[PDB]
């Protein structure tokens, strides 16, 4: 498969665990992670950016391979799909009300999302599998669904009209819409400010290590309410303040980068678009 | 025995040494992933063990066949001999006893070490047959217990693993759709040939010929010659068994069997 | 009576078809997502939505609860399969415990009759489980001599009360040590269960929150099993269609009544 | 030997072949449930291999005799032979390796499956007697290691489950008195007849008189008589090991000695 | 000294009966569980119900503490046995994590000097631990040079602060980075400390909530221990009881505490 | 159907049969997406001159909905942000003469494979690894300034703290690919506004696109790099007098237009954990 | 049987080889340090190479002495036996592979066909004896 993928590799089970390669892991690659603008109003310093990266230099990191990017809240954040360098890793605070949101942030960023574009005003759709779900990001768009008969008629609604469809986000900036796989859907999205798109889940995202900054696990990255798997890279910390967050992540670091790997880094963003 | 067989070969006719628990198998530990990434967490193929007379082989899939076609995993395993074994019996048991646990395991290039924790199904479609010059001749289709396989030079297992189709809530919660698979489905199988009638010499469980071949090169401190191993290594002398190594190896185990007559 | 049978016999196909065609399942949502589903034939539109998935037409019931203290007094359970949208209020820690506890568990049980016996746990496995309107539970031990331990047996001030006011009460006092406890048996009815094990039959998915559910009585496990499920939950419809979806999931974590 | 006890038999003598490993045990691996439901997460009973010349057998519950009389569960397995065995050196271990890892099972009617995650406690009070004809030969009350069985043929293994009075905390957390049990008390034993004296023909590990009777009757493509199963299967031959077939077994396995004196 | 037992040895008898009257229990309480029981003498009604139990007349043991702040000003275990029944507050997310960290585990500790010298890191075993009735802890990082990066070395304003107005802090910093330090000297007492392993005669009963406590620092594991258990409250009579009649499993997760140290506080011994 | 990221060596017969056709599978599989400046549809004058081509390209041999058609202002504002999307792209631009640098530039992107970081002008100072990293900056006005350091972190002929002192590679320009000397820190003055600079790195040619230079010669220099001038076989150019030759030539030569593309390699699914988008 | 009996580096021309049943040829390419400019036009350091760097060895076997028979230049035995063999149009046996495939017959060279072989090459060279 020009690759070498229908092949099979032989190990020998005996191989003498021949060297320890974590600094060439952190001598040529880059990690960046997204802070919330609360934690640099807290820091409330201008060049808290050199201060850290002194202290990963430290940490076996050369200077220039470590970046700061900010973000406003996980709505903010998740306007857009951005992974920028090697490794990842993402601090999120926790929110009781934001809870659904962290879930679908960290249900983008983790896995991998081949994605297809949706044209709702013209043609119907399914799911195919659990896989298929339908992300949506935009500024602000209402999903209203409405199932359809074996014949092409509303199961409980009337396709004419917009009123008697099923909403199933109001006023959210990015959805994993799950509907059930059987029957077709007629769609009203707000495409003006939003994008709907279908999206098979593919192998995880293996580098981004979501760090939720505060609370308790609540990360249901699944769909079926059967499976919960907090996995390798969904960890969580306390924050009284966040002096105390970025001297856990800068000291760690050697704990967080062996827990991830960047072979599994994609070219610009986080939605595989065809 | 030896010399009634050194007899007959000095003539060219067929010869037969009867050995309990032959060495016919070369030391291989080893494995093969059929699907396999760096992250290592999702995994297929086979692993195995060669070991005197024993295969002990086990093919494991982490997704259970989630995405196999009609949730079934075909897994192969072919063994080649160095001489044709005949009328073999052999004890053929399901379920690999050694792969059944969880180990962490080094990589194919050494560098990574990957994890294995296995749940055990038992060996769906068992095939094992057994070939002479591509040819089968004995085969044996979901039978275990004692079998027997009368002239051969190769060893084929063909087991499969089949998703069950109907699971309890203590079972369900082992094999999500998704990807995180903490149990890891593994499928195995053991043959233990208990004893075989060879035409060349070997070395088994019941002679101590080697001993004595082995007991006198290191007794009296000989240096390594052309033909046999560095220190007489077993594995070494049945990796690359040469007739002419063949030729040595049959005149230094018939005049150990003499000094083993004499000397006790 | 011994149930034998052979480690090579064959995997029988997918029962699951017909365990679709025979079975009747029932979820049970709460009130206010009756408000905001906002619909007079949601339920005929959810059962074809169930149909499509295997269902009969006859099979899938809906059946309302107000809030969880409304349905910790009796909840029925008749269906073959049961899962309950046991919506998540942080305000209410226990009461998410108790009716998972209740629910989640199969009680054989008693009566009890507190004005003219005394009473007390034969076992760690019995609980002093009350139902009603009003639950105000007072107990006081007694020694091995029927004298009041730290309370008077004629005053029912001095009784130290475990529960007030509440509708599910899952009591719990000492093994071996003898009771006497003061209910206003008028809007509350106490009795001790043992519980032999758990109901196969019902399943819990927490809307929201966190997962909080110690179901078992000691502080010294805390398991979560498979039919304890939690969602995250921003509109209804989105888990709606998500419990729809992954019937053939949730059944299957679950078992047959009988 | 074998024309020794052919002319001791044709007079009506006594006889005894010696084996190394004798196939006296059927190939049986299967299970029995005590205690059981559909849910399969609140089981007893046991489990057991009876292969070639080895019993392992292991009982498990998942309680850990939570409720049991004073938190003991008595397990038991009887195994009746085909053939009186006369003394024979049986190596019996505790601890019987095949039953000690997770796997999923099918269940008794082959419907669904059920899950299996034992942790290993060691066999209290092993009791194992040698029943000849429904009387105790010999009894070993918790003695391992190389044992002696005189004349005998049914075995029965008592074997008892104790819970551990004294539990370090990293033991606490596997056995709670409440319903879901993670890890699975499971207790085994493992009885292995290296050599016995038996007055009928068997198969065993050191002859190979069965694998030329086998390669005669398969490489002439012969058909299935009246006597002897289908492609000469050793499970069903000893399954119903009948008088006629008794003769019919040691006359063959006489000629394919004397075949076997002459032909290697 | 290396201990060679055998595997086939006899399983001795139950010792919990052993355990019970030759040894302690302490159970430390809210005061706002004191205000909720309103009663005078029911330390007696509850060690009466102890005594049901196989503990001795007066074995069991009874102190007061007012919240997880000034518990954790001074946490001093008395006796052999010690459960601890914390209320649970949301906005006390991290310092009741500070707390169990404190009393879960072993720490070697000896007192530093903050004016004079200054102090790095070895490893992540050792942290910083101060108590007191107010620690404002404010580090900066120097180098080689010993010059401040990111901050000044003489400027108290351009400080990294970690802390404020906390009565017990463990400061986690970077290792092999000297750091200098201000601290409150007249109020709040600081020590460096290495983990050595878990303090094992304390069992944390969350009152209340979700089970949040994340003791080792690493973000890598959070290690819910055997002895840290969650039991959800409405009346604090329930959790007494549930603590009484649940009590040899909960003396069956801790062990005898295994460590000789040297500082030799009081201890409440049989 | 597995080992994603191990690169094993395969070995092939020369005596293997010739596989069938396989062009009308690829017609009828794939997609196809063809990108026009707009004076293209401002000369055409038609609203359904995309139906029209549309059934021209179902008589060469793809479907309906295969063929999508997007467009563009000019050169400068395609230079924006090319983000080319399906599986066959070939693209149309005419020769301005006055720019050369931009189509080189925007070919430079557009047949390369590039894998890029971010940067931080503020903090970090910047070197070149080798050749094939390269400074790609896009958006609305850049405007970069260099300032070249010694092995001491002082500047070359500029002053780290002035920004006049500095000196300029481009200015006012949509994209920029800026290459600089290799081994030597440099400091950037970027209008971080307006613009985005990334620290890039040619990993080798993009597979699934070809540039059509409608008009003007052979002006294309993708290789930074004066000595070699490389002519590949997807830089193909054609002379125009109206546009409907143009559109009937790509029309009538599709089966050689996606003849010297080929898929993208690493959108397959071979190219698992080896850069994949 | 993986033991290094004869090696030879950088040496050409006719070489000897005593015993042996693996041959190992291991080359390497270099790329010139230094070019002249009619070279260096022809290996860039970007993609696009329209000159491709290629290394080649041959190796002859032009005599050897084999304990079991084979096929050679010399020799016209098996010319003989596919002769007799096919002017006769004789049935594919169950040993030989169909129409006498030299190929498949060394590919898979096992010790019943080399017994035949030997046999037949026996019997050829006696008939080539008489016969001509
Ligand atoms: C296998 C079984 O249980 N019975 C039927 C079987 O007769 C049929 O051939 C098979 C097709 O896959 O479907 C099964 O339901
Ligand atoms: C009645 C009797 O025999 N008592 C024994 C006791 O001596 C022994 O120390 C104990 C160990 O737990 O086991 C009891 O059964
Ligand atoms: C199905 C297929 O692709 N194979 C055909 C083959 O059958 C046919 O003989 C040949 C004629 O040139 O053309 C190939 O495409
Ligand atoms: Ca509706
Ligand atoms: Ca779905
Ligand atoms: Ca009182
Ligand atoms: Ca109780
Ligand atoms: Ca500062
Ligand atoms: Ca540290
Ligand atoms: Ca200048
Ligand atoms: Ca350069
Ligand atoms: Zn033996």
């Amino acid at each position: 498969q020009n690759y070498g993928i229908n092949l099979p590799i032989t190990g020998s089970m005996d191989t003498a665990y021949a060297n320890s390669t974590q600094e060439e892991t952190f001598l040529t690659s880059t990690l960046c992670l997204y802070y919330p603008t609360e934690a640099a109003t807290e820091i409330n310093d201008n060049s808290w950016k050199d201060t850290l990266s002194q202290l990963f230099l430290t940490k076996g990191w050369p200077t220039g391979s470590v970046y700061f990017k900010e973000y406003t809240n996980i709505a903010s954040f998740s306007v857009d799909p951005q992974l920028y360098c090697d490794y990842n890793v993402v601090l999120m605070k926790y929110d009781a009300t934001l809870q659904l949101d962290m879930s679908e942030l960290a249900d983008l960023i983790l896995n991998e999302w081949l994605c297809n574009p949706m044209d709702i005003t013209l043609y119907y759709y399914q799911q195919t599998d659990e896989a298929n779900k339908w992300i949506s990001m935009g500024s602000s768009c209402t999903i209203k669904v409405c199932p359809l008969n074996t014949q092409t008629l509303g199961i409980g609604c009337l396709t004419t009209d917009a009123t008697t469809f099923e909403e199933v986000a109001t006023a959210e900036k990015l959805v994993i819409t799950d509907v059930v796989d059987g029957v077709n859907h007629k769609l009203d999205v707000t495409t003006a400010t939003c994008t709907i798109r279908n999206c098979k889940k593919l192998g995880p995202r293996e580098n981004v290590a979501v760090i939720q900054v505060g609370g308790s696990d609540i990360l249901d990255i699944t769909a079926d309410p059967t499976t919960a798997p907090q996995t390798e890279r969904m960890m969580r910390i306390n924050w009284k303040k966040w002096w105390q967050v970025f001297y856990t992540v800068v000291d760690y670091v050697d704990q967080i980068i062996q827990v991830m790997s960047k072979r599994s880094r994609s070219l610009n963003s986080a939605a595989f678009y065809y | 025995e030896y010399i009634e067989n050194w007899n007959l070969q000095n003539r060219r006719q067929r010869t037969g040494f009867t050995f309990h628990k032959p060495n016919i198998f070369p030391y291989s530990a080893s494995f093969t992933l059929n699907r396999s990434q760096p992250a290592h967490d999702n995994l297929m193929g086979t692993m195995w063990l060669n070991a005197g007379s024993e295969i002990q082989v086990a093919g494991f899939d982490y997704s259970c066949a989630i995405n196999a076609p009609a949730n079934i995993q075909q897994f192969e395993h072919i063994v080649p001999l160095r001489r044709v074994l005949t009328t073999a019996t052999i004890t053929l048991l399901p379920d690999a006893e050694r792969f059944s646990f969880p180990r962490v395991i080094n990589s194919a290039d050494g560098a990574t070490t990957w994890f294995f924790n296995p749940v055990i199904l038992r060996p769906n479609n068992v095939e094992v047959e057994f070939l002479l010059n591509g040819q089968i001749i004995n085969t044996y289709q979901a039978r275990f217990g004692t079998i027997v396989a009368r002239n051969f030079d190769t060893i084929r297992l063909s087991f499969q693993l089949m998703r069950p189709p109907n699971m309890t809530p203590a079972v369900a919660v082992l094999f999500p759709n998704a990807q995180p698979f903490e149990h890891h489905a593994t499928v195995g199988l053991t043959l233990r040939i208990e004893s075989a009638v060879c035409e060349s010499v070997l070395a088994d469980a019941s002679e101590t010929l080697l001993a004595n071949v082995t007991s006198v090169r290191q007794e009296y401190a000989i240096p390594v010659g052309p033909v046999f191993p560095p220190g007489m290594n077993w594995t070494d002398l049945i990796t690359n068994y040469s007739p002419s190594r063949e030729d040595n190896l049959q005149r230094v185990f018939t005049v150990a069997s003499i000094r083993s007559m004499l000397i006790k």
